[PDB]
């Protein structure tokens, strides 16, 4: 039955044009996260809401609300009734695993004559002392592709510091290099461990200089 | 009998000799398999490091029944140097971006860390138009250390070079102690290369890793 | 009026069949594959030119990685090499020691017997291998070489010694009460269990009195 | 609008591989062909359970047809059996008699010693063939077997004797003047030139003190 | 271009209808199998020269030929040089798996006036004593479709005994089944454990009343 | 790139595997090469020759992992006696009409030429409708003689009979002599067989030759 | 059946094909030699591990190694236990049968201003006395295509000379000519007898001005 | 140009018909053979003309025309001028080789009530004395197809006798078979080995009782 057997094909020909459309949809749909999103509004607002525990201090779940100390933010012993205080989301290494990469551009209204440029965070390396587990030590390579007289240069240097799980701070001083940068300081509320709020700063005011709002670089 | 068994014997014996074809096709193939080339060629390599140098310091060998040594600085300009053409047909880059290596370590006397192993991840490279012979890389070196006191995690980037000269490629000293990478490739191999950590400046060995290619 | 198309058909096939075989044919006046036996041998050849890191008393795992471990380690049942190649079979191989294993080779001598270049044999006797200590397997054998190559008179001392799986080495010596004869060191760093290079000592200060390249029946 | 046709023609192909795969893998789970050194030793074992007319001091030509010679001419330079098979290279193999050549099993006496079951070792230490004279293969060799399995004492009689290419039987004895020990008499009947069915004898009749399926190494 | 692609599917069409045809030959290699073949011609032959031990021994590897009580025959402990008194192959437990089924010819010659039937032996249970595994103990239940006055009738009885590894002799007595039945005695000396060579007779004499023999029966 | 290069890829891979396919049917074939098969059944046979007769002194084996024996009186009859069935699937007649056997010698105490070679020519052959058991031959015996007072050449008609109950084809005395010749067959291989020469009375063996079908 | 046949005929052409391109294959194959590149790696290799033998002896069979002398290196007398002194393959008198043409590059380096020119040394003719073979005496023409001032000149000279088998070495010196030519000599180490290693040097010192790499020229 | 090759066949299938027709005449060309026929008359003329020598004497040839007694006709010493006795031809031992077959129809004429039946005479052996050469001896089997009282009957009897060269004449006595069978006689007088005339007769005074023409079988 040369026909209904020929022409059945049209038929799958078609489904192939459409499972193959089908394919950019579901290309278009990662784009679009929901459960992400979502949190990045709950953060979003938490922020003015404000965690109702004083500065240098752990907030814990929503139901059983309570302060801790960040030296126990994430420190092995179950301090807070929900132990949201060792909540694995809560302490994900991986935020600033070392071989990450933030890049975007730092606006500057502070401390020096610059143009919107660009500044590349990059997790150089990361220890963790395994009798103090509430910090991640780590050193950092920060990049600055600005111009300059003539063309494009990179103001560039190395930095030390560490990360707070509690805060989700990363803050990155520079190793003694006396040619007086300004120490970065990042925080990754945004409702994941891609995007970070970041300023530039004098490490000792803690004066803001400049706003960066960093992004984690895709490896592919 | 006739218009029926004698036109299926004009095709049963189409095939009997279509296997004999395809059979010594094979034979063929056996001898010719690039992998048992390479895996020979690799061998004679070790050779020729053995023998005395073929040519000066600075000089690249174009090998053949008769031998030809041409400037290091001509293997891959994109001009013949060399009468046989060596010097100018096998020009692939080895560690391109996108590329992973992992090294097993095997005498270590230098590194921080001591570590088991150690990945190699080549982020970009970049030839120059006008100066084919050397290929610029950039890469990122990860360590995963674990101790007692505490557990670090590293991935120090650093610049490099690949040198078609001698399939060698220099990774500049990451970190400010004076120690960089120098891996020389095989010449056939390519998914495996000999890693030794050095001082620089002096061009000491300390450490040797064995990088596989992470495919 | 049927065949007038096949007729040929058949011919042009049994074309083929001949333009291949005076194919087939130029082929079997090629030199054939070598037998792996002999790649072996070479990798062996090269890789003794090769610089070594592993100093006396150790030598390398068999692995990728050329990791140097104590000759006391080797096929003991632990995992001492980073990858295991100590205590893989193909390391192990008990292939050397067996009773009745029997080497040879022309033995020219150097420093301690007029003899003129004769056949030197040095065959296992009997070997046992200790339940608890692996690393080695002790064993008796037997050297021979002849005499006077006319009347074919032959000297034969007993030996006593073990075998290293980490040098590869067979080590003798005589068993002490017999003429005092000599000892006899070989060495199977060759690449396979049947070449060796043996060089008959003086046990006394294992200084070479004579060498002999063997193989193995 | 033009892969339409091809998208699943490369389809179609992608399948016959993996029905194929699936073939080629029902093939593997197949025991492989034997050995030709097999089936060998099978038409030897049998050949040695059929009725054979060569009386003794006579052995039959390995050709198709089983004509009987006298052991005295094998290998001799002259074609002595019907098709020359007393005369071929498969049969005048020197591969036995190959200086440091050994060969052993497990005796197990039966009628000259206490010992119990213990490594017998029968290898060649010299041999020369005279040029007039190629019938046999002179040669001496070496018969040792372990005395005590625990301290591992063993005895090492010297032998002298030769290699009959018609029986393809070696016979040994001891050199006259050493303790008067054993002899020995192997035949490699087996179907090939590594095994053996060797038997300790009394020198003086021949008389079997032992017996030991040999293998060679 | 609709012929060269049109056309390289009529030599497509081909490997199709060859790749089935080899299917058929996969099926006919199975048949003749070679390292099988030879082992059956090895015991065939091996029974013939005879083991070189006294009745009731063992024995072993044909390097480091040796006897063993077949009190020992797969004991547990390493009694001969080579061990082949212990190598798994000899003590297969499989042979005998409960479960397993004989099937074959049984030619009567000596007790019965019997015409040409088949027996079939089917092993119910075995044990193995964990303190003396040279033996596997077994009850099996024997079934004789034998033809009588009149139609098809079937004279069965339960059985008890042992196998032997030494010997890979399998004997089955009646289970003191009061009708007199005939003791029934495998051999499986064929180089698998597929086939066995089988003979009825009195427990006392051991005189042998019928030949029988069994295959294996395949489950599909 | 397109029309053209997505054409021959779908095309340079279906021989890429008609070849794949044809290597297998090859390392099938070789499992099943006939060759293999006889030259491997024909040892079989030198062994059941060397056991105990498996059936009685005039019944014929059936073989197969269950035997059976049946008279050799029914062995190619036209009547399925035998369970398996070999007693009428192997009935092919080996010396038929036409066919040339040599004969080597290799022990000879009665012959009256004690000839090097000796020729044996099947003349005619005929079976009977109603009796298969048993074909019916008339052949020549050739005989190439030759000594010092002359040089004699002999051709000796006989009748004879091949019996695939036993592959043996017994062949009636040529000469007055009593004796005659009695070649039994592999069973599998049909261009060599023993030929005894004996004393039809007695049945006594004084001659063996081994006969090559003349191909 | 028009079609069947008619077809089966697309079956036949691509084995015509086929068959065809399976030629070039295996003139592919002619160049990639194994047997005979593993034996260029052994040679490469026993002259770093050098033969065991003092200079101007042989060394014999990997087996039963012992020295002979060269001038029996092959006279006719088996002179090594292994006889490996007379092996046929050792003294293959066609090395350097008359006729033969070697060429290839002589770079200099020592005793001549000349530019990487090629020379050309052909066999003339070649005695080998029947009482001592252990030498095949010859006579060879040299010539040396290198440019001189303005265009392509022609330096050649007429030669006498040896070959030994024990070294597989040839050499050449100049048949008196006057005008000063240096010695060529060629070692046959490259574990054939197509290509051969030598030196330009001076008959007395016999230093070595420059380097030649000859390969037998083919006859087709 | 698929019309001038296309039909450049129907010009080929023509010689196919016409090679294979032309293999029929070359079957009927090897029937009627002029070197032989000639040779037949020649022969039968000669007999008409009769040698010019005496009973038992051989005629040389035609131009140095001399009597030989046949007791030299073969022997292997030149005796005539020309040596046509010992011509190959004369003395081909394949007239009588064994296992020639002749055979026939047998008219009877004399002493025997016989209907025209085939007589079968066949070469059962041959020696040839090498001390004298004139004359090859042999026995033969003489058969005879004839009917008798009911059906197909056989009536044979062993021979033995001589072939002489010079007469070609084959004579055959019954091995004393005490049945009283005549004698047969034939002389290959017709140009060939292959056809002869022959009588059975009286041993005594060789009267001819019937007229026997035999040709040589042939063995296809
Ligand atoms: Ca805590
Ligand atoms: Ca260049
Ligand atoms: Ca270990
Ligand atoms: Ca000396
Ligand atoms: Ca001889
Ligand atoms: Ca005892
Ligand atoms: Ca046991
Ligand atoms: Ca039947
Ligand atoms: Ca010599
Ligand atoms: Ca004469
Ligand atoms: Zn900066
Ligand atoms: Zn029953
Ligand atoms: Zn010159
Ligand atoms: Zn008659």
């Amino acid at each position: 039955l040369d026909p209904r057997l020929g022409a059945n094909a049209f038929l799958i020909i078609r489904l192939d044009r459409i499972i193959e459309k089908l394919r950019t949809k579901l290309d278009e749909a990662e784009k679009i996260d929901p459960e992400h999103f979502v949190s990045e509004i709950d953060a979003r607002v938490t922020k003015i809401e404000g965690t109702h525990c004083e500065k240098r201090t752990f907030q814990c779940g929503g139901n059983e609300q309570e302060c801790i100390s960040d030296l126990l933010v994430c420190d092995g012993h179950k301090d807070c009734h929900n132990a949201h205080d060792e909540d694995p989301d809560v302490c994900d290494t991986s935020v600033v695993k070392a071989g990450n990469v933030f890049s975007g551009t730092s606006t500057w209204h502070g401390c020096l004559a610059r143009e919107d440029h660009v500044t590349r965070i990059t997790i150089t390396a990361s220890k963790r002392r395994k009798f103090f587990t509430a910090r991640i030590w780590l050193r950092a390579l920060v990049e600055s592709e600005l111009e300059r007289h003539g063309e494009n240069v990179t103001s560039s240097f190395n930095a030390k510091g560490y990360y707070n799980f509690a805060s989700r701070r990363l803050i990155l001083l520079p190793t003694d290099d006396h040619d007086d940068h300004l120490a970065v300081v990042c925080s990754f509320n945004r409702g994941d461990n891609e995007r970070a709020e970041c300023h530039r700063v004098t490490e000792a005011t803690l004066h803001q200089c400049a706003d960066l709002f960093v992004t984690l670089e895709e490896h592919d | 009998q006739s218009h029926d068994e004698i036109i299926d014997k004009l095709i049963e014996r189409t095939n009997k000799i279509t296997t004999s074809i395809s059979h010594v096709e094979s034979l063929l193939d056996d001898r010719l398999d690039p992998k048992r080339i390479r895996k020979a060629g690799s061998l004679r390599h070790r050779v020729e490091e053995l023998e005395d140098p073929s040519c000066d310091e600075h000089e690249h060998q174009c090998g053949g029944d008769d031998p030809q040594c041409i400037s290091k600085l001509f293997v891959c300009d994109g001009h013949n140097d060399c009468r046989n053409g060596e010097d100018e047909k096998d020009c692939t880059l080895p560690t391109k971006a996108g590329d992973k290596f992992i090294g097993d370590v095997c005498f270590d006397h230098c590194t921080k860390r001591r570590p088991e192993h150690m990945t190699l991840a080549f982020e970009s490279s970049s030839i120059a138009a006008f100066f084919t012979p050397i290929a610029d890389l950039h890469v990122h070196i990860e360590i995963e250390s674990e101790t007692d006191e505490d557990e670090s995690e590293v991935s120090m980037p650093a610049d490099g070079e690949y040198s078609f000269a001698d399939h060698r490629l220099t990774i500049h000293p990451p970190e400010e102690d004076g120690l960089g990478l120098v891996g020389e490739f095989d010449g056939y191999n390519f998914d495996r290369f000999v890693g030794h950590i050095v001082h620089e400046l002096s061009e000491e060995v300390c450490a040797e890793f064995i990088f596989h290619r992470k495919k | 009026r049927f065949q007038y198309l096949v007729k040929n058909q058949n011919l042009h096939i049994d074309y083929l069949a001949k333009k291949l075989h005076d194919i087939e044919e130029e082929y079997n006046k090629l030199t054939h594959d070598v037998d792996k036996k002999t790649i072996r041998q070479l990798k062996a050849r090269i890789s003794n030119l090769e610089e070594h890191h592993c100093d006396e008393h150790e030598s390398e795992c068999r692995g990728d990685v050329p990791e140097c471990i104590h000759d006391l380690l080797f096929c003991d049942g632990e995992k001492d090499c980073r990858d295991g190649s100590d205590e893989d079979p193909e390391t192990c191989s008990l292939n050397i020691t067996h009773v009745g294993s029997s080497y040879t080779g022309l033995a020219t001598w150097t420093s301690c017997e007029d003899l003129n270049p004769d056949h030197a044999i040095v065959t296992i006797t009997a070997a046992h291998r200790k339940s608890f200590f692996p690393n080695r397997v002790w064993l008796r054998a037997t050297l021979s070489y002849e005499l006077d190559e006319h009347d074919h008179t032959v000297s034969t001392t007993q030996l006593r010694g073990f075998y290293n799986f980490g040098k590869r080495e067979l080590l003798l010596a005589p068993l002490k009460g017999q003429s005092e004869g000599y000892g006899v060191i070989c060495d199977f760093n060759l690449g396979d269990d049947d070449h060796a290079d043996c060089k008959i000592v003086v046990p006394s200060s294992l200084f070479v009195c004579a060498h002999f390249n063997a193989q193995r029946y």
